[PDB]
RNA sequence: AGCAGUAAGUACGCAUUGAUCCCUAGGUCUCCGAAUGGGGAAACCCAGCUGUUACUAGCAGUUAUUCAUGAGUGAAUACAUAGCUCAUGUAAAGGUAACGCAGAGAACUGAAACAUCUAAGUACCUGCAGGAAGAGAAAGUAAAAACGAUUUCGUAAGUAGCGGCGAGCGAACGCGAAGAAGGGCAAACCAAGAAGCUUGCUUCUUGGGGUUGUAGGACUGCAACGUGGACUUAAGCAUUAUAGUCGAAUAACCUGGGAAGGUUAAUCAAAGAGGGUAAUAAUCCCGUAGACAAAAUAGCGCUUAUACCUAGCAGUAUCCUGAGUAGGGCUGGACACGCGAAAUCCAGUUUGAAUCCGGGAGGACCAUCUCCCAACCCUAAAUACUCCUUAGUGACCGAUAGUGAACCAGUACCGUGAGGGAAAGGUGAAAAGAACCCCGAGAGGGGAGUGAAAUAGCACCUGAAACCGUGUGCCUACAAGAA
RNA sequence: UAUGAGUAGCGCAAGAUAAGUGAGAAUCUUAUCCACCGUAAGACUAAGGUUUCCAGGGGAAGGCUCGUCCGCCCUGGGUUAGUCGGGACCUAAGGCGAGGCCGAAAGGCGUAGUCGAUGGACAACUGGUUGAUAUUCCAGUACUAGAUAUGAUCGUGAUGG
């Protein structure tokens, strides 16, 4: 997409309908780590930067298909973009149009 | 007994140096075969 | 002009310090008189001469293919006394 | 080899009695001559056909 | 942010090589004791190496090329 | 909108202010290498000159050769000449995918052997060229009215022919289609000059003259047509590569680790091509169809005067029209053509015309007739092939295949060399890669936990097959079997 | 993947004990004896090898067995010149060869010239020095050649001889 972002729905996949804030997408990964979503956990060794380890609630990224950006009234769809203003205006379809 | 190659540095060159191979309009041709194939090196 | 590469710190480097010598590096395309006067310029240290030696390249394996580590001309900076040593 | 005589020793092929499929080498006439001086002063080969047609136009050509 | 200021400011003006680039093709052209802190360690701060060589680089390839 | 190639892997950092990135142009461009100041084995050494700036430095450039063009020099020997010196011009040497052309050019074969033939003038090798090359404007074919440069394809048709007439090789004509452009010069003459100025010169230089077949030009008449053709110049126009941009149309339930699968419904429409998405999507995304966008970018094309040389025409004073040239002898070769009745063309060698009342061709050749005008030069187009640039297409192929090479392949490796020449992809969706605990020198294991799954644990999907096993019910330690 | 087959071989010479090392010692290390070679099985030096050297650490494979050891592996250092060998000198044998010669072509020959050492030219040698470099680092003595600083004086005297 364009930079996510906001709370973002997850329609299909392991966790249906879950919304969660994003800023950290890195679209070259083409699947987005979102807090709360795809709860990975790592049994890490008691080593540097965690001298106990065994628990890392870092979470997995899931595909662009299961990312769904909502406009600010919680309404997702398809991003019509660049349409309105100086450089670019993002919106979804059937949406409240905000970014 | 004695084997074939017990070469020295003059021995390992002076048949196969870049001007030796390049010289006679001929070895440079087969070097250009070795370029148009393009193996691991050229001159040796 | 300052085309000195780097110093070299061995355990013999402290013997060079006590000897008022150094172990400095430059580029290959060089001459010990030329880097001698360059050392004289940027350093104002009083040089006797420099020794000759360079180092062959070290082609071992570094990684999953052959580490073709390159050589460099280990310049033995032979000074005279009554000048400015550099302790870096 | 001679320049203004045209060609050279050019290859050919030999015949024989109930021909045995053989080869020849065609050689023209070979004469180093220095005929004229236009600013010439130049020794060069020639062929005898061009010798007999030196008086055709060959004093400068 | 930092780099567009601290790169674009410098020497697009047409003063000359032994004239303007005295700060770069003469002064900080002493790349000594920054390199020479390189591999001496005790530096902790990297980007100056190709940053400064980049600035003297653009100094030469623009300013010590345009004449 | 993050960047910080490969990829972990780190750090200072860096960045919607506009980064990273994409494109275009300019920059610098180590050394070698055509490689070239000189030598030299490839990654070298040693220089000279000119300024530089300082040093028994450094910087920056100049210094290979041949050719051509000048300039100077000036031996035997006076001029000269050779020769030498300097200057100018990448010219140009060189690298080359395939096609071409030209030279040089076999054998093996096959012919049931083989000396003729064939293979083929092919394999190779060398040179010369471009985007194509050659190719070409009748000194043609043909045989009656018969057309009118070439080129490619089909036809004629294995037809005519040739050939130890074996074995084979092999047309052309005419027709059909594409493509369809011809135009200069020397000559003759005329004018200028200079000169054999030995005067009237009869050679050179310049510009007209005109490029010819039913002859044509020069001499007497006498007409301005765009033209790659009678200027394939420059200026605008337009549009394409060269950055890309927008770009429609959906929700729930069941299942599962996960829906796009099943079920329920709805939409769209220049987009239900295709690919991802944990499991098969039109409506999730990339996209897709369409619709926009480029300054520089390499072009293509259109209009413009210009970028310049041509016409008809009647008559015929004489000249011209392509000399060692045609031809003739001999030796070759190609032409279907193997010397033959042998055409016809091109070679060597020898001899050698005529020249417009001319000359040539019409398969030996002699007459009549038909056609043409060589012996001077250029000619697009239709054609051949791709290393290449994408746009792509597949009753291509799926890791012994498909390129030798899906993988750091021409790799490893062999060989001194020329050369040869391998093997190998897949965990899981996502490393979420097994924290911890215990055994163990360690590895490795075992629990725990991980994940949908741990026979799923790093060469990891799936896992036969030979091999080795461990357990298992029966039988065999008086037996000499294709079991 | 068998098989043969746990068989051949274990690559020409003798070690021995104690102690250490470790977890594990025959084979690692030390001590102490023995033993062998010794016109060599010593040292030094060509070509060659191309870092194998040493230091530290480790033991996936390698070591023909083991293996803490190692020319194995990781990491890090280690080679120093006016005089040593070469080049900045000359040149044989030879090669290349502008000129030129001939040749289908490519070419092959070759005058000048050019490189080409195994040759001929020429200054440094004693002592110490590491884990390792020593004629190279330095103490002492030099000498060679040049430089700029400085009373010459006509002097140098060639590719010629």
């Amino acid at each position: 997409f364009v930079k996510t972002g906001d709370t973002v729905k997850v329609i299909a996949g392991k966790d249906r309908g879950t919304t969660g804030k994003v800023i950290k997408a890195l679209p070259k990964v083409n699947k987005v780590v979102v807090e709360g979503v795809a709860i990975m956990k790592k049994h890490q060794k008691p080593n540097s930067e965690n001298p106990s380890g065994a628990i890392l609630e870092i979470e997995a990224p899931i595909h662009v298909s299961n990312v769904q950006v909502l406009d600010k009234n919680g309404v997702a769809g398809r991003v019509g973009y660049k349409v309105v203003d100086d450089k670019k205006v993002r919106f979804n379809k059937k949406s409240g149009e905000i970014l | 007994m004695k084997r074939t190659y017990q070469p020295h540095k003059k021995s390992r060159k002076t048949t196969h140096g870049f001007r030796s191979r390049m010289a006679t309009k001929n070895g440079r041709r087969v070097l250009a075969a070795r370029r148009r194939k393009g193996r691991a090196s050229l001159t040796v | 002009y300052d085309i000195i590469r780097k110093p070299i710190i061995t355990e013999a480097s402290m013997a060079a310090m006590d000897q008022k010598k150094y172990t400095f590096e430059v580029d290959s395309r060089a001459h010990k008189l030329l880097i001698k006067q360059a050392v004289e310029a940027v350093f104002d240290v009083k040089v006797a001469s420099v020794n000759t030696i360079s180092v062959k390249p070290k082609s071992k394996r570094v990684g999953k293919y052959t580490g073709t580590k390159s050589g460099y001309k280990k310049a033995i900076v032979t000074l005279t006394e009554d000048s400015k040593t550099i302790e870096i | 080899e001679c320049y203004f005589t045209g060609r050279k020793t050019v290859s050919s092929n030999n015949r024989s009695h109930a021909m045995n499929q053989t080869k020849r080498v065609v050689k023209p006439n070979l004469q180093k001559v220095t005929i004229l001086e236009n600013g010439e002063l130049k020794t060069v080969w020639a062929s005898a056909k061009a010798l007999k047609k030196l008086p055709a136009g060959v004093e400068r050509v | 942010k930092l780099s567009e200021t601290k790169s674009l400011l410098k020497d697009l003006r047409a003063l000359s090589v032994e004239e303007l680039t005295t700060r770069e093709a003469e002064l900080k052209k002493e790349l000594f004791d920054l390199r020479f802190q390189a591999a001496a360690g005790r530096l902790e701060n990297t980007a100056k190496l190709d940053e400064v060589k980049k600035t003297i680089a653009r100094v030469k390839t623009v300013q010590a090329e345009l004449n």
